[PDB]
């Protein structure tokens, strides 16, 4: 569907960009990600190299447990934009460094446990926030 | 559980970015 494609499309293109260096509402979403997924980044590079270690992804393919960590996350029945941005966050780190062990690593299927958890498990909450319209919105700044 | 302390992380600094851009 929609919402899962473009998530996906938003998800996937800027997890690409991280680990190499390279609609509207998406360019909007690419834009405010690359912003706001940085700031996430730097001053969480202690942090995220600890989860990192903790989580021992062996491979592009080794995305079982960050799933069941990112299901954890969302457990307690809070949602919120900040959540979610530090989870795709954690996705690009975690894509820079499959990368750096494996040159031609796939990010997709990490964008796609990302976009799974986000979509199907908070489906209906994204479509009231009006999707990539309320990340946009949330982080918007003058 | 490295489960629990992943998730806390997570938690930590998810809603330390929302409370930021809430206020
Ligand atoms: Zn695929
Ligand atoms: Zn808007
Ligand atoms: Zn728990
Ligand atoms: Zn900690």
């Amino acid at each position: 569907d929609d919402l899962y494609r473009q998530s996906l499309e938003i998800i996937s293109r800027y997890l690409r960009e991280q680990a190499t260096g390279s609609g509207a509402a998406g360019r909007r979403a690419l834009e405010t990600l690359r912003r706001v997924g940085d700031g996430v980044q730097r001053n969480h590079e202690t942090a995220f190299q600890g989860m990192l270690r903790k989580l021992d992804i062996k491979n592009e393919d080794d995305v079982k447990s960050l799933s069941r960590v990112m299901i954890h996350v969302f457990s307690d029945g809070v949602t919120n934009w900040g959540r979610i941005v530090t989870l795709i966050s954690f996705g690009a780190f975690v894509a820079k460094h499959l990368k750096t062990i494996n040159q031609e690593s796939c990010i997709e299927p990490l964008a796609e446990s990302i976009t799974d958890v986000l979509v199907r498990t908070k489906r209906d909450w994204l479509v009231k926030q009006r999707g990539w319209d309320g990340f946009v919105e949330f982080f918007h700044v003058e | 559980r490295p489960e629990i302390w992943i998730a806390q992380e997570y938690r930590r600094i998810g809603d330390e970015f929302n409370a930021y851009y809430a206020r």
